[PDB]
């Protein structure tokens, strides 16, 4: 058996100094099955390549074992060297149609049975039978999502300045207008405390003067319903940046550098985008930037190398899931299942496909999928820096009329 | 919401009150003992006058203005807040113990089908308690949903799904997706040793890759309540 | 925005004349 | 707070928003719709997949 | 009561300074805060 190393499905750990694994524990209490996995040291190439004994678990070790309980099987499992599910390839010679990875090692007799996490394809199947799916996951739009948390700090005058100047000729002209009515019939600045007290309430405080404590009243709110409308209209107007909204996103119909999102390798997904109609800038998009693992693909999202990458929807769940800085959007679309690579020829067909039929009726596949996918769910600066302004500027203003008063009253009383 | 923007003006509120009482204080070149908790308050809230009240009245002035921008910022908040199952699978309690609850629990299948042979092989008991209440056909099942004769009603997810997409008011709705006891396709079913098999698959699976049945979901498979 | 400024300049013309009436009378 | 969210959010009765209304699609009492008699939009209904 | 007719509704305003009374003033701000709730869910609604 040859297994691709699949974080959500087979994790793969070095052994012990012994050369065993760890026997750990679920959250239930039970003992973790564990099988000896043979694989290359490093899957890079350029590298040592070493087949120390690994030791792989994970999902489909356990359906593994149901089939090698109600069958007399004795199994090896392997790793590729490559990494690769495996498709047509060319090279030297270019004239020459052969498969490559885990495609490859299965046709030329390596392996005989394939437990890992392997899409059913048209070209796949041309040449490797397949069973019955396991279950039936898509392939979705995998984007890290932003954080928002504040814009335009509203400090002083976030919006305009020239209207606050305005409204401060305004209040000026309106104050040494009313003076000068006062005058011609409030001397001392108690009309302009007056004023103040009335433009911000603080319990402070013959027909001419009337008329103008009633129009300043009614003007005073404005300014403040105004900004305040302002106010609720920018917080519920947010930035809302959506990355992907489906396969048909007219944004990634076309290539733009700002964004780049690509697979990692051939697959099924690399497949499904050759054979399209009218996809064609899709490649020329995707082949300019390339990876070796989904692992890799994932580290480089997260580190916001890049911004959208594409694979099964089971496992962007599941990194979702596990990762709450990841979300998943989009909507399932070329949704197929998965399938075992076996030999046509190959008279475990019926055998495999009875048992694997019998442990999806028995509820064997939901309780894995509870017990392996479901562990797990899921101011800063407009409010905090304008504070900050505004209590300097309180304490600014404190000490200047602090000093000013303590002048005052000396000059006052000499 | 208030985990957050709470725990923030707390202390926003401790720190302004410290340095109005130190300013009070500082003001007595009528009493820092109860006239400062009063104005702490007195203003912040404009449904009050319990303030009755050159250096303090900048303060309280621009206090004032500070509590407007406050009250102002939090009425924002509040409005741009405002824009935004029963059962969960057959491993719930209710239906394996329909006797716990004094409402009886009653389920509609139709007999002579898959999903009843299906439940007789895992749960006999529950094939015991649906032979009390069967129904003949789907028509009579939505008839008693809708008249309230029946709490559950249970069958193929595709059938469900279609039904509830061209449901009227959208009224009857599934409990989410991918709860599904046992995902199964439909297939062809064909003749033992028949050589169409391989062409019938293949054909098939080209379709599926190459997509040419979207048309299809999109026009048979529609309806309100998306 | 630009409503503003009309909406202010709109009660200058009242505000001075209602200043002009109690002036005369 | 609720008499501003009860003001935002409407009735926003939406009749028909394109060709591809799932509501146009099934036929219903309440929504009643036709043409006058028979014409090119006629034959166009008439020559219709699905 | 011209003082009065704007004191009350304005609540930017300290002009008031002041049993049957009591119960108009106190129905007639409530209106007013009724009113003034209502302005602001109508900016809010057309903003
Ligand atoms: C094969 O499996 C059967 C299961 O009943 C077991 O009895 C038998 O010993 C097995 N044979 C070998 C060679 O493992
Ligand atoms: C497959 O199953 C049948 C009956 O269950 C059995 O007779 C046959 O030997 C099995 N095949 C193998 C290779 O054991």
């Amino acid at each position: 058996i040859v297994t691709i190393h699949q974080e959500p499905f087979v994790y793969v750990k070095p052994t012990l100094s012994d050369g065993t694994c760890k026997e750990e524990f679920t959250v239930n209490g039970d003992p973790v099955k564990k099988v000896i996995c043979t694989g290359p040291n490093d899957t890079s190439p350029g590298s040592p390549r070493h087949t120390v004994p690994q030791c792989c678990y994970g999902f489909c070790i356990d359906l593994l074992i149901k089939l090698a309980r109600t069958m007399n099987f004795t199994y090896e499992v392997h790793l590729v060297a490559d990494g690769k599910f495996g498709t047509q390839e060319r090279v030297n010679n270019s004239n020459k149609k052969e498969w490559n990875g885990m495609m490859g090692e299965l046709l030329s007799g390596q392996a005989d049975m394939i437990v890992a996490p392997l899409t059913i394809n048209n070209e796949r199947a041309q040449y490797i039978e397949f069973s019955k799916p396991f279950k039936y996951q898509g392939l979705t739009i995998l984007v890290k999502k932003e954080i928002p948390r504040s814009t335009l700090d509203s400090f002083m005058q976030p919006f305009q300045s020239t209207l606050w100047l305005l409204v401060g000729l305004s209040v000026h002209v309106v104050a040494v207008m009313l003076y000068l009515l006062d005058r011609f019939s409030l001397t001392l600045s108690s009309a302009m405390w007056f004023s103040w007290g009335v433009l911000l309430n603080s319990g402070i405080g013959s027909f001419s003067a009337r008329i103008l404590g009633m129009v300043w009243a009614g003007f005073a709110m404005i300014i403040v319903a105004s900004y305040t409308a302002n106010l609720a209209a920018f917080l519920v107007l947010d930035r809302p940046e959506e990355r992907i909204t489906g396969i048909n996103d007219p944004r990634l119909r076309n290539p733009s550098d700002k964004f780049i999102y690509a697979t990692v390798k051939q697959s099924s997904v690399d497949i499904y985008f050759r054979r399209q109609v009218c996809l064609s800038t899709m490649y020329r998009h995707m082949e300019k930037h390339n990876y070796e693992s989904a692992a890799e693909a994932i580290q480089a999202v997260r580190d916001n190398k890049l911004h959208a990458f594409i694979w099964d929807s089971a496992v962007l769940e599941f990194e979702a899931s596990q990762k709450c800085d990841l979300v998943t959007t989009g909507e399932l679309f070329f949704r197929s299942g998965f399938g075992i690579g076996m030999r046509k020829d190959s008279p475990w067909k019926q055998n495999v496909s009875l048992s694997i039929l019998k442990s999806h009726e028995n509820g064997f596949m939901e309780d894995l999928d509870k017990t392996w996918v479901r562990y797990q769910e899921c101011t800063f600066e407009n409010m905090a820096g304008v504070f900050m302004l505004v209590a300097g500027g309180i304490v600014a203003g404190i000490f200047l009329i602090f000093i000013e008063i303590a002048y005052k009253r000396h000059k006052d009383a000499r | 919401f208030s985990a957050s923007v709470w725990v923030m003006m707390f202390v926003m509120l401790l720190i302004v009150s410290a340095i109005a009482v130190f300013v009070f204080e500082y003001f007595s070149p009528s009493f820092t003992i109860g006239k400062a908790i009063w104005l702490l308050w007195g203003l912040v809230f404009n449904n009050s006058v319990p303030v009755q009240n050159t250096t303090s009245k900048i303060m309280v002035s621009v206090w004032a203005f500070f509590a407007v921008i406050f009250l102002a910022s939090y009425t924002a908040n509040l409005a741009a807040f405002m824009i935004q199952d029963q059962v969960t699978g057959l491993s719930d309690k209710k239906f394996q113990r329909p006797h716990d609850y004094s409402p009886p629990f009653r389920f509609g299948t139709v007999p002579n089908g898959s999903t009843e042979r299906n439940i007789r092989n895992n749960y006999p008991y529950m094939h015991q308690y649906m032979t009390k209440f069967n129904q003949k056909g789907v028509e009579d099942a939505l008839v008693s949903l809708k008249t309230g004769k029946l709490d559950a009603f249970i069958y193929d997810a595709a059938v469900l799904n279609y039904k509830a997409g061209r449901d009227e008011g959208c009224k009857l709705v599934t409990i989410g997706s991918g709860y599904i006891f046992a995902t199964t396709g439909y297939g062809i079913a064909l003749q033992k040793g028949s050589p169409w098999k391989r062409q019938i698959d293949l054909a098939l699976l080209q379709f599926v890759g190459d997509g040419e049945m979207e048309e299809l979901e999109t026009c048979w498979l529609t309806g309100i309540c998306h | 925005d630009i409503d503003n400024m009309a909406g202010v300049f709109y009660m200058l013309a009242a505000a001075m004349a209602l200043s002009l009436i109690t002036f005369i009378w």
